[PDB]
């Protein structure tokens, strides 16, 4: 466990490719990224995955799963934000 | 939002 | 992360720790504004646990951080445990987070965004470096 702060950067892959590692267990609210040499692991859940749109920081992901052993050449997988924002703006506008 | 003061290098 | 590489201090500044009384570092979260934080559903968050951002090293005692309470969970009732699948929770903060330059908001992305496959993103956190 790192006392300061870890960052790395990694690519998006397509729920398709990224059955290939997963199979079934890959839902529409799930979005992969990784499998390139980099791996969230425990303790990173819950955290961010960000992609910069238009000069900004988007949250594109939230820190899911992935393989037991934090393999650097599978493919993490994190909660797909696009899927649940919907989600996040009712609530918000109701509390 | 998502832009650091502090810029971000990787 | 492993195979990551240290941050600059401060520059992901929606970065959280989640840690429990015992002052445990158990998950990582994002600050939507001042009064929220997402987080993933299953990492089980309860009222006794405690926010903390602002911080870089988990180590030095001379930050200035903020250690926010909880207020409410809201843990998104599509989540599935059995699957993990909607793994998303929100926060409600009991006292704001006092924006600064090393506190502030991630975007949230409109509902039809899309971000193709083969885009390089970053992800942050203080997981594990090593299995
Ligand atoms: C939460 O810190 C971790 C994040 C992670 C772990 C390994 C690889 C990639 C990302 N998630 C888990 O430990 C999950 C927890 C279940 C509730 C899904 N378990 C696995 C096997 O990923």
């Amino acid at each position: 466990t790192p006392d300061r702060l870890q960052q790395a950067s990694l690519p998006l892959l397509s729920n398709t490719n990224c059955k290939k590692y997963w199979g079934t267990k890959i839902k529409d609210a799930m979005i992969c990224a990784g499998a390139s040499g980099v791996s969230s692991c425990m303790g990173d859940s819950g955290g961010p995955l960000v992609c910069k749109k238009n000069g900004a920081w988007t949250l594109v992901g939230i820190v899911s799963w992935g393989s037991s052993t934090c393999s650097t050449s599978t493919p993490g997988v994190y909660a797909r934000v696009t899927a649940l924002v919907n989600w996040v703006q009712q609530t918000l506008a109701a509390n | 939002c998502g832009v650091p003061a502090i810029q971000p290098v990787l | 992360i492993v195979n990551g590489e240290e941050a600059v201090p401060g520059s992901w500044p929606w970065q959280v720790s989640l840690q429990d009384k015992t002052g445990f570092h158990f998950c990582g979260g994002s600050l939507i504004n001042e009064n929220w934080v997402v987080t993933a559903a299953h990492c089980g968050v309860t009222t006794s646990d405690v926010v903390v951002a602002g911080e870089f090293d988990q180590g030095s005692s001379s930050e200035k951080i903020q250690k926010l309470k909880i207020a409410k969970v809201f843990k998104n009732s599509k989540y599935n445990s059995l699957t993990i699948n909607n793994d998303i929770t929100l926060l409600k903060l009991s006292t704001a987070a006092s924006f600064s330059q090393t506190v502030s908001a991630v975007c949230l992305p409109s509902a039809s965004d899309d971000f193709a496959a083969g885009t390089t993103c970053v992800t942050t956190g203080w997981g594990l470096t090593r299995y």
